[PDB]
RNA sequence: GCGCGUGGGCCCCUCCUGGUAAGCAGGACGGGCGAGGCGGGACGAUCCGGACGCCGGGCCAGGGUGCGCCGCCGGGGCCCG
C-alpha cells in the first residue's frame, strides 16, 4: 500500500449489500444493550459518524460503555507477539448484538433441567458433556437391493 | 532427535539457597530446610525461601506496621524476614512477641518497655519451628525509590518520573505537548 | 604395597586431543584450542577431521584420577607431610616431589616402609652410594 | 503400616487372577458374537456392520527437521515427538480430524488385544513424577490407576482395548512407547498410494510387531 | 546501492516464539473512557453502607 | 491382486432413513486400497464422498484356481495425452491373477499405473469368444511349442562362479 | 529488572509483480542454510533422508545393490537409456 487513509481498502467492506442499502432498520436503535454484553462489530457504510476502522470490522467484542448515541466496545488486537485490548466507541448502526455464548447459555439450563429433573424424577442423571461425534456402531443393514455400479466407460 | 521446544516454556531461575556470605543467615536457612524436609509445613516452606530472598526484596517492617497488623491478633507471633526498625511518629507502641532475622537499638528498646519478647528465628526455630500461632508478615516491596522509576516516562500512559532533572517543556507540558 | 581391588579403568581416548594445523606449523603448538573460526573445517566437525574435546569423553568417577596400579597419588614432600597417607589413606599411594634431595628421600622412605605406605618414585636418584 | 505392602499385593494379585479368566473369556465371545451375528445376517441378506474403531495405535514415520508449527504442535498433543514413538489415541471426530492435518508425519490402525498386550509388557513404562519408571509389576499399575479402576496389567489392556472411562488417564499413565526402527518402503506416498504414512488399518499390528 | 525494503519471514515465528501474550486483567476492568456520570454515580453508590471504605 | 466385493451406503438422513446400497467388485493389493478405489468412484460415479458414507462390508472372495480360463478386462487409463478406453484379453487361472497379467503389461506397454486404469469390467470369455491373438493360439486344443528360453539355465552358471570347464549347451 | 548481539541476508516449496528472458529485480505462508555434524544426490550451502556427549551390539530411513565400490534376486510387459 502507498496510501494509508482511514478508509483504505473499503471499497467492497464498506459498501452495502445488493437490495439492502438505505436507511437503518429502527431496531439497531431500540435493541437494548447491558454492560458486558458480547457485541459482533459489522461496519454499516451509510452511517459515516462513529465509524470503527477495517480491521473492527467481523470482531466480536464486549460493551465497557453504555452512552449517550455511542457503545464502547473492548476488542483484542493482535499486534505482533501482544493481543491488546482496543477500547473503540461505536454509534448504534456499526454494532450488533452477539449470538458467541448463546449456545453455552442453552446449555447451562438444558443441564439445569435435566438435573432438576435428576433430583426428582428419573434420579439418574445423563452425562451433560458434549460428546465429538464418537467412531459410530454396529447394526445391521439390509442388503436386499443393492445395485451393482461399475466404473464407466470413458466417453468424449 | 526429539521435538521437546513445542509445548515446554524453559527452566525458570529461582534462589534454592542464600546468597549471603552473613553465617547465621545460611546456618538459619539450612535448619528450616530442614524442618520443612522432615514436616512438609507451608511455614517452613515460605521462611526457607523468605531467608533466601535478596535484601531489595526483604523489606523493612516498622514497629508501627506491626502494631497495625498485629492489632486484632496480639497473641500470634508477628514472624518478620528482615528487620524491625521503630517508627517514633506511634508515641505508644502494644506489646506483642516479633521475631525478625534483626532489630534495630530503638525497636528492641522499644518493644522491650513494651513488655514485648524480641525473639529471633534460632528461639522461633526452638520454640515454634512448624509455625504454631506465628504470622509471617512482609513489608512493602514497592517501597523502593528505584521501583518507582521504573517504566518508560514520555509514553502516554507511563504515570512514571523522568530519572534526572530535565527542566524543558518538551513532552512534558501534555500530551500535545511535542 | 597392594591396592583395594577395584573396577577396570576404561579410557575414552588413548590419545591426546593435539590443537587443528599443528602438525604444519612449528609456531602452532599441539597444546588444545578449541577451534573458533568462520570457515574452520575443525569447528565444523566435518568428515576426517581430528576429534574434538567434549565431557562425553570423561572417565568414570569412581575410577577417575587412579594410576595404572589401582593406587591414586598424593605428592608428598616431607615426612610430617607422610600424615596425609597416615590416616588410613588405604587407596592412596605416595609420590615424593623432584625439589626433595636424596638425602630426604631416604628417610621419607624409610617412614614409608614402616607405615607400608607404597612410593611410586622409590629408585629416584638412587644413583649407587652418596 | 511396614505391613499390608503384602495385603495389597494380595488383593492386587486376586483381581489379576480373576481378570485374565474373565477378559479372555469376554475377547473370545467377541469372535463368536460377531461370527454369529455376521451369520444371522447372511441368512436374511443383511451385512452386520462391525463397530466403527474405538482406538487407534499412532506411530510417528518422519523426524523432527523441517515440521510445520501447527504438525508440530498436533503431534505434541499426540505425545509422538520422536520418529518410531508409538502412542494411543481415543478415535472420536476431534482426534481423527486432528490426525488427517498431521498424517504425512504418522502411521495409525487399530491395534489387536495381542499387540496391545506386547506394547504394554515389552515397551511399557509408565509416567510417575513426570520420570519412565519401568513397568514390570502390577504394583506400579496399581499404585497410580487403582482410583481409575485399574488395579492390574490385564485391567490396563482392557481399558486400552475397550476405550473404557479410564482411558484418557490409563493412556497418559503409559509414557510414549519408544520402539526399533520401522520398515517402511515409501514414507512420502500413503498405505493407499503404496507407501507407508496415512491408515494402514489391520497391517498396523503387521508393521509394530517387527519394532516389538 | 539498493537492499531489501521489506521482508515479513519469520516475524510470526518471533511473535510466536514466547508470544501472543493475553492483555492483563486490570485493562479488561478499567475505568478509563468509561462514562464520566456513570462513574461518579458509581462512587457515591460505593460510598454508602457497607461498601463505603469512607470512616 | 486380491479381489473384493466393498458394500457402501451414505450415512442415513432424515430425508432418506434408508438409503441405497452400492456393490463394486473392487481389484486391489489390500483392503484399505480397496476401500479407497470403492470411494473413488462413489464420489464421481454416485455423488457420495468417503466422509458422506460408510463402508458396510469388504469381503475379500478369494477363488479356485486350477484350471486357465481367458478373462476379458475393459479399462479407462489416462495417458500423457488424455484418457484412453482399452480391452484386454489375458489367459490366467483366476481372475485377481489375471489383473496382475493386465496391469503388469498396461505398465509395460502403455505406461500406465495402477491408480490411472480404472476397470470398467471383468468377465470369462470361451475359447469361441477371444477376440485377441495372443491369447487365442493358446485356446486350440494342442500347442507344441519349443521351450521360449532355454538359455534361461544361465542360473546354473552364478553358482558355478562362472568358471565351468566347457561351454554348456542349451 | 538489567543488558548483549542483530537491523547487507540468501535458498526450497507453493502463490505472485515488472521483464523477451536471466544463476534478473521486487513481494507472501511455511520450512531450511546462515548458525546443522552424518548417510545419499558422482561432485554441491540450501536437495532427499536424518538434525550431533563417548562407546559396544541390534534395527533400518533416504538412496541404491555388474566391476571400480559396501549391497540382488525373482516374475510380467517394452525396447537403436
Amino acid at each position: 500500500t502507498h496510501s494509508q487513509g482511514y478508509r483504505c481498502k473499503t471499497r467492497y467492506c464498506f459498501a452495502r449489500k445488493f437490495r439492502r442499502h438505505g436507511m437503518a432498520n429502527l431496531t439497531t436503535y431500540n435493541r437494548v444493550y447491558k454492560l458486558g454484553q458480547y457485541v459482533n462489530i459489522k461496519v454499516n457504510g451509510a452511517y459515516h459518524k462513529g465509524m470503527p476502522h477495517r480491521y473492527y470490522n467481523g470482531r466480536t467484542g464486549t460493551i465497557f460503555n453504555i452512552g449517550p448515541r455511542a457503545l464502547g466496545v473492548q476488542i483484542q488486537k493482535r499486534v505482533r507477539g501482544r493481543i491488546m485490548l482496543k477500547r473503540i466507541n461505536v454509534r448504534l448502526e456499526h454494532v450488533h448484538p452477539s449470538d458467541c455464548r448463546k449456545n453455552h447459555l442453552e446449555r447451562v439450563a438444558a443441564n439445569d433441567a435435566a438435573r432438576r429433573l435428576a433430583k426428582e424424577t428419573g434420579q439418574p442423571v445423563p452425562c451433560l458433556k458434549r460428546q465429538n461425534a464418537l467412531p459410530r456402531a454396529a447394526h445391521v443393514v439390509s442388503i436386499a437391493s443393492a445395485i451393482d455400479i461399475t466404473p464407466l466407460k470413458y466417453d468424449g | 532427535g526429539i521435538d521437546l521446544k513445542t509445548g515446554i516454556k524453559k527452566r525458570k531461575v529461582e534462589r534454592k539457597e542464600p546468597k549471603s556470605p552473613n553465617p547465621y543467615i545460611r546456618l538459619l536457612h539450612n535448619a528450616f530446610k530442614v524442618v520443612y524436609e522432615n514436616t512438609g509445613e507451608d511455614f517452613t516452606k515460605v521462611l526457607t525461601k523468605r531467608l533466601c530472598l535478596s535484601k531489595t526484596n526483604r523489606p523493612v517492617l516498622s514497629v508501627s506496621r506491626l502494631a497495625h497488623l498485629m492489632h486484632k491478633r496480639e497473641d500470634k507471633i508477628a514472624v518478620v524476614a528482615s528487620t524491625v526498625t521503630n517508627d517514633e511518629r506511634l508515641v505508644t507502641i502494644p506489646r506483642m512477641t516479633i521475631c525478625a532475622l534483626k532489630f534495630s537499638a530503638t525497636a528492641r528498646s522499644r518493644i522491650e518497655k513494651a513488655g514485648g519478647r524480641c525473639m529471633s528465628f534460632d528461639e522461633l526455630l526452638a520454640e515454634k519451628p512448624t509455625g504454631d500461632n506465628c504470622v509471617l508478615l512482609q513489608g512493602r516491596r514497592s517501597c523502593r525509590a528505584v521501583c518507582k522509576k521504573f517504566g518508560s516516562p514520555g509514553r502516554p500512559n507511563s504515570h512514571v518520573k523522568p530519572k534526572g532533572e530535565h527542566k524543558g517543556r518538551r513532552g512534558a507540558r501534555g500530551r500535545h505537548s511535542w | 604395597i597392594h591396592p583395594l581391588p577395584h573396577k577396570i579403568i576404561i579410557k575414552k581416548r588413548k590419545n591426546k586431543f593435539i590443537r587443528f594445523q599443528s602438525e604444519r606449523f612449528v609456531r602452532v603448538k599441539p597444546s588444545w584450542r578449541k577451534p573458533r573460526g568462520i570457515d574452520s573445517p575443525m569447528r565444523h566437525q566435518y568428515r576426517g577431521q581430528r576429534p574434538m574435546v567434549s565431557i562425553g569423553y570423561g572417565s568414570d568417577k569412581e575410577t577417575r584420577f587412579m594410576l595404572p596400579c589401582g593406587f591414586f597419588k598424593h605428592r608428598i614432600s616431607t615426612v610430617h607431610e607422610l600424615k596425609t597417607l597416615f590416616m588410613n589413606n588405604k587407596t592412596h599411594a605416595a609420590q615424593i616431589a623432584h625439589g626433595v634431595s636424596a638425602r630426604s628421600r631416604k628417610q621419607i622412605l624409610e617412614e614409608a616402609k614402616k607405615m607400608g605406605v607404597r612410593v611410586l618414585n622409590a629408585d629416584a636418584k638412587l644413583r649407587k652410594e652418596e | 503400616r511396614a505391613t499390608e505392602k503384602e495385603k495389597r499385593a494380595a488383593l492386587v494379585k486376586d483381581h489379576a487372577v480373576k481378570s485374565a479368566q474373565v477378559y479372555a473369556r469376554y475377547y473370545i465371545d467377541l469372535v463368536e458374537s460377531e461370527k454369529k451375528a455376521r451369520e444371522n445376517a447372511l441368512k436374511n441378506n443383511q451385512l452386520y456392520v462391525p463397530d466403527e474403531p474405538k482406538v487407534y495405535l499412532v506411530v510417528r514415520i518422519r523426524g523432527i527437521v523441517g515440521v510445520a508449527p501447527k504438525v508440530r504442535t498436533i503431534l505434541s498433543l499426540l505425545r509422538l515427538r520422536q520418529i518410531n514413538n508409538a502412542v494411543f489415541m481415543r478415535c472420536n471426530k476431534a482426534t481423527l480430524n486432528a490426525l488427517r492435518i498431521v498424517d504425512h508425519y504418522v502411521t495409525y490402525g487399530e491395534p489387536t488385544v495381542e499387540t496391545i498386550r506386547n506394547l504394554i509388557y515389552k515397551r511399557g513404562f509408565a509416567k510417575v513424577n513426570g520420570q519412565r519408571i519401568p513397568i514390570v509389576d502390577n504394583n506400579l499399575i496399581d499404585e497410580q490407576l487403582s482410583k481409575h479402576n485399574i488395579l492390574c496389567a490385564e485391567d490396563l489392556v482392557h481399558e486400552i482395548f475397550t476405550c473404557g472411562s479410564s482411558f484418557k488417564e490409563a493412556n497418559n499413565f503409559l509414557w510414549p512407547f519408544q520402539l526399533n526402527s520401522a520398515a517402511l518402503k515409501d514414507k512420502r506416498n500413503n498405505f493407499a498410494e503404496g507407501g507407508d504414512f496415512g491408515y494402514r488399518g489391520k497391517y498396523i499390528n503387521e508393521f509394530v510387531a517387527r519394532m516389538i | 546501492a539498493k537492499l531489501k525494503n521489506h521482508t515479513s519471514k519469520n516475524q510470526n515465528r518471533k511473535d510466536h516464539r514466547n508470544g501472543i501474550k493475553k492483555p492483563k486483567k486490570s485493562a479488561y476492568t478499567s475505568h478509563k473512557g468509561m462514562c464520566p456520570k456513570y462513574l461518579r454515580n458509581l462512587r457515591r453508590s460505593r460510598a454508602n453502607d457497607p461498601r463505603q471504605s469512607l470512616r | 491382486m486380491q479381489k473384493y466385493i466393498v458394500y457402501g451406503r451414505r450415512l442415513p438422513s432424515e430425508k432418506f432413513p434408508e438409503p441405497e446400497v452400492f456393490r463394486m467388485t473392487i481389484y486391489a493389493p489390500n483392503e484399505i486400497v480397496a476401500k479407497s478405489r470403492f470411494w473413488y468412484h462413489l464420489k464421481s460415479l454416485k455423488k457420495i464422498k468417503r466422509t458422506h458414507g460408510e463402508i458396510l462390508d469388504c469381503q475379500h472372495i478369494e477363488e479356485n484356481g486350477d484350471f486357465v480360463k481367458n478373462f476379458g478386462v475393459l479399462l479407462r487409463y489416462r495417458s500423457r495425452v488424455g484418457q484412453h478406453n482399452m480391452y484386454r484379453e489375458v489367459r490366467e487361472t483366476t481372475s485377481a491373477r489375471a489383473m496382475d497379467k493386465v496391469y503388469s503389461e498396461m505398465a509395460g506397454q502403455c505406461r500406465a499405473r495402477y491408480h490411472d486404469i480404472q476397470i470398467i469390467n471383468v468377465k470369462e470369455v470361451a475359447d469361441e469368444d477371444v477376440r485377441r491373438e495372443k491369447v487365442a493360439m493358446f485356446t486350440q486344443k494342442g500347442v507344441r511349442f519349443p521351450h521360449p528360453c532355454p538359455y534361461v539355465h544361465v542360473k546354473r552358471a552364478a553358482r558355478t562362479a562362472r568358471f565351468q570347464d566347457r561351454a554348456p549347451h542349451v
